[PDB]
């Protein structure tokens, strides 16, 4: 908690245009004006992650009555390769399940990984998630087009 | 990686 070079802040249309620059060189799949539009209103569920005042790192999510059930799903969560292994993406995950655990009323979080991304897998697992379903073809125009289903039990 |  204390000497970290690490800091999350608010995403806002002042900075928005950052968020979008990061996403693009993380994630293989473009988002549309609509993504980004949705994230200026969804509060503290869309964070910009910064090592050293540095923007290099971001989180999306979205909530999701699926199923019968409330839902937090997360849509990216990434930082560029450089600075992976720094505990960025703990920062960013544990802002997420902190919401989630204050909010009470979540039963579950997910989200979907092609099935190559093996560090992921390996993130997301240490933090109690476990694949649920692989869905086929889930991706349009990327290779691999499978996907992993991960997700967390809250309830 | 939602999409979409
Ligand atoms: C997945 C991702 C977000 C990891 O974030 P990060 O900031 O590098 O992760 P952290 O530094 O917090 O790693 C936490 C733990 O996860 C596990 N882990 C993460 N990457 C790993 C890897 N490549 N190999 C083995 N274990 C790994 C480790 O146990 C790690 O702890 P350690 O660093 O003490 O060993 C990052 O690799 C990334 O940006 N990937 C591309 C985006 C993506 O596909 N995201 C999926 C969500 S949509």
């Amino acid at each position: 908690m204390k000497g970290s070079r690490i800091e999350l802040g608010d995403v806002t249309p002042h900075n928005i245009k950052q968020l979008k620059r990061l996403n693009q060189v993380i994630f293989p799949v473009s988002y549309n004006d609509k993504f980004y539009k949705d994230v200026l209103e969804v509060g503290e569920l869309a964070k910009l992650a910064y090592f050293n005042d540095i923007a290099v790192g971001a989180v999306c999510c979205r909530v999701d009555h699926s199923q019968n059930q409330k839902r937090l799903y997360i849509m990216t969560l990434g930082c560029l390769a450089p600075y992976r292994r720094l505990g960025i993406g703990t920062k960013m995950l544990n802002h997420v399940l902190n919401i989630c655990e204050k909010d009470g009323t979540f039963d579950n979080i997910y989200l979907h990984v092609q099935i190559s991304n093996e560090s992921a897998i390996d993130f997301y697992r240490k933090f109690g998630f476990e694949i649920i379903e692989t869905k086929k073809n889930y991706y349009k125009r990327i290779e691999p087009a499978d996907a992993h289903v991960l997700q967390k039990n809250l309830k | 990686m939602l999409g979409p």
